[PDB]
RNA sequence: ACCCCUAUACCUUCUGCAUAAUGAAUUAACUAGAAAUAACUUUGCAAGGAGAGCCAAAGCUAAGACCCCCGAAACCAGACGA
RNA sequence: CCGAGCCUGGUGAUAGCUGGUUGUCCAAGAUAGAAUCUUAGUUCAACUUUAAAUUUGCCCACAGAACCAAAUCCCCUUGUAAAUUUAACUGUUAGUCCAAAGAGGAACAGCUCUUUGGACACUAGGAAAAAACCUUGUAGAGAGAGUAAAAAAUUUAACACCCAUAGUAGGCCUAAAAGCAGCCACCAAUUAAGAAAGCGUUCAAGCUCAACACCCACUACCUAAAAAAUCCCAAACAUAUA
RNA sequence: UCUCUUACUUUUAACCAGUGAAAUUGACCUGCCCGUGAAGAGGCGGGCAUAACACAGCAAGACGAGAAGACCCUAUGGAGCU
RNA sequence: ACCUCGGAGCAGAACCCAACCUCCGAGCAGUACAUGCUAAGACUUCACCAGUCAAAGCGAACCUCAAUUGAUCCAAUAACUUGACCAACGGAACAAGUUACCCUAGGGAUAACAGCGCAAUCCUAUUCUAGAGUCCAUAUCAACAAUAGGGUUUACGACCUCGAUGUUGGAUCAGGACAUCCCGAUGGUGCAGCCGCUAUUAAAGGUUCGUUUGUUCAACGAUUAAAGUCCUACGUGAUCUGAGUUCAGACCGGAGUAAUCCAGGUCGGUUUCUAUCUACUUUAAAUUCCUCCCUGUACGAAAGGACAAGAGAAAUAAGGCCUACUUCACAAAGCGCCUUCCCCCGUAAAUGAUAUCAUCUCAACUUAGAUACCCACACCCACCCAAGAACAGGGUU
């Protein structure tokens, strides 16, 4: 019969050269995922449609933040199949109040403070 | 070319955060700027409301951690204390 | 009777060697209702360490049990739970050597 | 002359698919997106044990927004000036 | 159908596709290997015998000479006390670079065979080999000086 | 205007109808959702309400708003028919 | 139109059965089951709809659920916004394929029966046409753009050359069984031949192999079909930088 | 009767003139092959064919027309008989 | 056959979970006589009804079992209580057969024919090499078993059709496949010849008349070169038949109390349609047998006895014509006469490499290996015609 899927830890231990295949430093991990889906929930189980509609990827190629958490990690890795999962990268820090309005999240993952719109 | 517009870093769909997408489409032509277009403001807002939710859930995520730092001091000082407030007697 | 594949299904000794065998256990294996093969401990070795020398030097980054355990794409609406110990080289009554 | 019986897609006999290098191409391309997921799951920030109170006092009162919300419905006000607007609907000149 | 069928069923075209990305893919080697770069010691006491003896050797081609007249021609070889010897060449020609009978090594090609004794009679062989047309008396040596036919004859003479 | 490209009439019935299942030539006209018990909404008055009778531990009074058409073979009564 | 005339009335008989049921626009909306003279229906539940009141509802951490596999139950966080109760009712309760675990049958069926999960009975693109397979859903106008799924690959069978005397018609059994009907042993001469591996003889006799020599060298890809009935079915193309 | 059918006449027939029905009919601008599909396609897919329009003939198809199947099953539907 | 209740599997681990699924049982017995009363909290057979456990308290003392069962009305009784194999077990207080004399409302939700699915059964091919064939697996046949294919049988399923898809055989006309019955070509033989057996290739052409039976079939008679196997809605009833089969009449045997019935026999029994659409309505190369000679030759001990080459004579099929015959008569016909022309591929050989031999070669290579018909074109009112339904066509000097 088809039931939900138990993912292995051995699945979920990260290894040295996945490290360099991906950089990311194992010590000092990402904050924030960018979460964004890329398949549809149709012809898929009931329950990871309720956790896309939990997680807010209604709407396919939309990008969401999410806490880099274990609970948020096990809703992601139930629904992993229909998503990509980026970290969000912050090059010249948290937004402040004075750069609110002047942000942008680009294709690389990184959440610029400054958009001016000019050549370099 | 989305592939090579993503890894040049320019989004994929040339109608995303560009230039070509975001400056005004007109102005005056003594040089008043124009309104601000509809899309452009919905897109700000947006941006807005994505970026105070990063700010919001990072420094939620940062209390969290400093709330588990004071709880586990408040844990080593009462294993610490510790002192017998009795002298030991008898066989010794 | 059942028979499950990789089971020896009959046994010679003797003072002989695998040719003199070899010849009428095939005649038999080919007529048997599964696939069968005459088999020696010397040959029933070299295919085992055959097998799983394929396995170590496969260079396909991705594998089928692989994809079933961790449940790559979803696979497993379209899988079976026997598939998660068969490794992709069973289909039903088929045993398929090829598959690594 | 070349019929498959009954209905092509179902049943014991079936009209054979083959699989094109595009498809295979296609699966192996969203099989490395998932092992970038992969990796980014492997790697979490904190633990279970730093994480067991940090947002229940935001969750609380979002679901007090929510209770106030479902208890303040309830029917609106009527006026005077509603009603003498519709005696507006014979106004003539003169 | 059932899971298990008399028949190869039909895969679900997710899975048919997972199979044909999951296949076995060999390892290429770079620039292709195949591309890229007992009897001898009893033998040689044999020989290092009837060569330190029996100082008449003579050569002959071993013709075919069915085994009634091969023997039959044995026997009067050695009612006239001639030995008749087979050697194989491979052990054969080594011996013969390495034990100086050089002008000898170029004659051992082909069917050979030694006539070879301690006694000078040469007599009977030329008449046991005009006895026997096709037999040609190929070579050989009398006293440590290399012969051809023409001096195994006028030796007999 | 055609030529190019897209495109398997409608209703009913059904698990599913382009179906080679049903009905229909077409026009005009005629031809098929009736109401109580409660509930809900809006008024009036209020420990009472209603122009007797009735109901009432906020109720009572008034209004609004909800329930189709065609079709058997038959059964009985009284006549009319050799 | 006599298995019981015809006419009128009761009569607008009755029909769990068929047919039909008339303006516009928007919204929510898909099937556990139990009883039943019941399985062509109905009532209750389940789901669905509306209106209210209230507070938790889904996802789930560790610990925990029995002796004789995939999973589930329970469940704090966390991600989210729904859930329960109260009031009032309809309708659905004749179900299809696919994947999985099984049962019946032929380890038949576009077969039948349960269970888990999809899709279909709702849109669009693809697999040729197309219900159920794959991609994708929330609605409009555009003579803009990035994509998803998405095009089947295979073609198989050459194998040596040359040579061969003989202890013996080894012994036993048999008329003979001689290497070769069946038994015991399996030594032994020549340089090198099995008390013989196939044939072949009533038995004999014969001819091939294993053996000397010979020599370049055993060259050794270890693989395998075909049929039906109107008329084959896109046209074609191995070679211009993913 | 048939082997094995032939010839003639009358009726019918076809043409001119007069009078003038019926069953049927969703709309039709109404082709062939193979495949597909509610499993037997004029209408779907791939190919092929293709100026338009009368008159006579044929009966392979339009699951052709007619009669809410004369068999079978169902109905808490009838009726006759024992 | 079953209908109610319980245990086990299916249903492996909270619960639940079906089949005319696989097994086992139940419709009580035994003890007690506080098996009294009362009452928080719960469970629940997926609803309800029904069912289940129980703290505390009063009063005493100091139930086992798995199912072991039956609602309401009503009846009995002073009361407490007690009443159905109501077993169709959520139970109507009490009612059987038969209908082909039948009727109605519907159903392709459901059977018969046909199509479709599947291939158990049926049919074929290969693989293996036991065995048979004096010896010899493989001239021929072939066990156990394996692989693959067909869709002709009997089923199985219930998907289209019950506001009709008319049915078995027969006539008429046949279209197609080849798994070939004859004719053609070839390989093997336990092939001397004649005959055979088996295999490869070949679907242009052909494949009879009768007696019994409704028969498809089957048997028999007489032939032939052969008397093929199938599919086509078991081809074909708006082209025909109606012998059979399953309407109303009747008889015999049997069954039933009877009505009536029999997957038994027998005698009789209405087969409608004026064609709207599609499609179509004149596409010249023919096969086979027999006779003679070859020839009593080849071959063979004899008995027997060819193949080629050639000549003739027919038969059928296609096309046409009336000189005679015959039906008949300005003519149309056959029973009469005339004409009728190509191959066809299985394999057998030569040279010759890969592999200095050899080798027919998915090596390069060599050999066995159509013409005919038609063809011009506003004389046209009208007449005639061997031309013709109308129209068209030919003649009118
Ligand atoms: C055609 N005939 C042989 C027949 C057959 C059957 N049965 C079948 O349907 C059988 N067909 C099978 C073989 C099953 C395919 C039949 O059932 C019938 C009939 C005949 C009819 C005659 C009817 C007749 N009318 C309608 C023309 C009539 O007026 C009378 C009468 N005597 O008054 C009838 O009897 C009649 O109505 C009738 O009963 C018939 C059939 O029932
Ligand atoms: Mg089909
Ligand atoms: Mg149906
Ligand atoms: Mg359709
Ligand atoms: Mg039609
Ligand atoms: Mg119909
Ligand atoms: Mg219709
Ligand atoms: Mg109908
Ligand atoms: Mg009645
Ligand atoms: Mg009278
Ligand atoms: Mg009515
Ligand atoms: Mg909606
Ligand atoms: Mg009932
Ligand atoms: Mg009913
Ligand atoms: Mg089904
Ligand atoms: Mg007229
Ligand atoms: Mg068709
Ligand atoms: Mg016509
Ligand atoms: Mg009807
Ligand atoms: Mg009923
Ligand atoms: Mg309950
Ligand atoms: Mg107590
Ligand atoms: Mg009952
Ligand atoms: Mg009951
Ligand atoms: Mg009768
Ligand atoms: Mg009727
Ligand atoms: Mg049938
Ligand atoms: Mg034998
Ligand atoms: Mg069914
Ligand atoms: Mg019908
Ligand atoms: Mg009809
Ligand atoms: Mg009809
Ligand atoms: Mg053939
Ligand atoms: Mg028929
Ligand atoms: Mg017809
Ligand atoms: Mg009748
Ligand atoms: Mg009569
Ligand atoms: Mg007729
Ligand atoms: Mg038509």
């Amino acid at each position: 019969k088809f039931t939900r899927s138990r993912i292995p830890e051995k699945v979920f231990q990260a290894s040295p050269e996945d490290h360099e295949k991906y950089g990311g430093d194992p010590q000092n991990p990402h904050k924030l995922h960018i979460v964004t889906r890329i398949k549809s929930t149709r012809r898929r189980p009931y329950w990871e449609k309720d956790i896309i509609k939990m997680l807010g990827l209604e709407k396919a190629h939309t990008p969401q933040v999410h806490k880099n958490i274990p609970s948020v990690n096990a809703k992601l890795k139930v629904v992993k199949h229909l998503i990509r999962i980026k970290p969000l990268k912050l090059p010249q820090g948290l937004p402040a109040e004075e750069n609110m309005s002047n942000t942008c999240l680009k294709s690389t993952g990184e959440l610029v403070v400054q958009w001016h719109l000019k050549p370099v | 070319g989305g592939q090579w517009r993503l890894q040049q870093g320019l989004a994929a769909n040339p109608s995303g955060y560009g230039p070509l997408t975001e400056l005004p489409d007109w102005s005056y032509a003594d040089g008043r700027p124009a309104p601000p277009m509809k899309g452009q403001l919905r897109r700000k807002a947006e941006r807005e409301t994505f970026a105070r939710r990063v700010v919001l859930l990072s420094q939620e995520m940062d209390a969290g951690l400093q709330a588990w730092q004071l709880r586990q001091q408040k844990l080593q000082e009462e294993q610490r204390k510790q002192e017998n407030a009795l002298k030991p007697k008898g066989a010794s | 009777t059942p028979v499950k594949a990789g089971r020896l299904v009959v046994e010679m000794g003797g003072r002989c060697e695998f040719e003199e065998v070899q010849g009428f256990l095939d005649q038999v294996a080919h007529k048997l209702p599964f696939a069968a093969k005459a088999v020696s401990r010397g040959t029933l070795e070299k295919m085992r360490k055959d097998q799983e020398e394929r396995e170590r030097n496969n260079q396909n980054p991705w594998t089928f049990e692989r994809i079933a355990t961790a449940n790559m794409l979803g696979i497993r609406k379209v899988l079976s739970p026997y598939d998660l110990t068969h490794k992709g080289k069973y289909w039903g009554k088929f045993y398929m050597p090829k598959r690594v | 002359r070349g019929r498959i019986p009954g209905r092509q897609w179902i049943g014991k006999h079936r009209r054979p698919r083959f699989v094109s290098l595009r498809a295979k191409q296609n699966m192996i391309r969203r099989l490395e997106i998932e092992a970038e997921n992969h990796y980014w799951l492997s790697m979490p920030y904190m633990t279970r044990e730093q994480e067991r109170g940090h947002a229940a006092v935001r969750r609380r009162e979002a679901f007090e927004a929510i209770k106030a919300a479902a208890t303040s419905k309830f029917p609106p006000h009527r006026f005077i000036a509603d009603q003498l607007d519709h005696l507006n609907v014979t106004k003539k000149w003169s | 159908s059932k899971a298990v069928t008399r028949h190869r069923r039909v895969m679900h075209f997710q899975r048919q596709k997972l199979m044909a990305v999951t296949e076995y893919i060999p390892p290429k080697p770079a620039i292709h290997p195949s591309c890229l770069p007992g009897l001898i010691r009893l033998l040689r006491r044999e020989i290092a015998a009837v060569f330190q003896d029996n100082r008449m050797i003579a050569v002959c081609q071993n013709v075919a000479l069915s085994a009634e007249d091969k023997l039959l021609m044995r026997h009067q070889l050695r009612k006239h006390k001639i030995l008749m010897k087979v050697f194989p060449n491979q052990v054969l020609k080594p011996f013969l670079e390495d034990s100086k009978y050089q002008n000898l090594l170029p004659l051992f090609v082909g069917h050979n065979m030694l006539l070879v004794s301690e006694e000078p009679k040469v007599k009977e062989m030329v008449r046991i080999l005009r006895t026997v047309p096709f037999l040609p008396l190929l070579g050989g040596c009398i006293d440590d000086t290399i012969l051809s036919r023409q001096g195994f004859i006028n030796y007999s003479k």
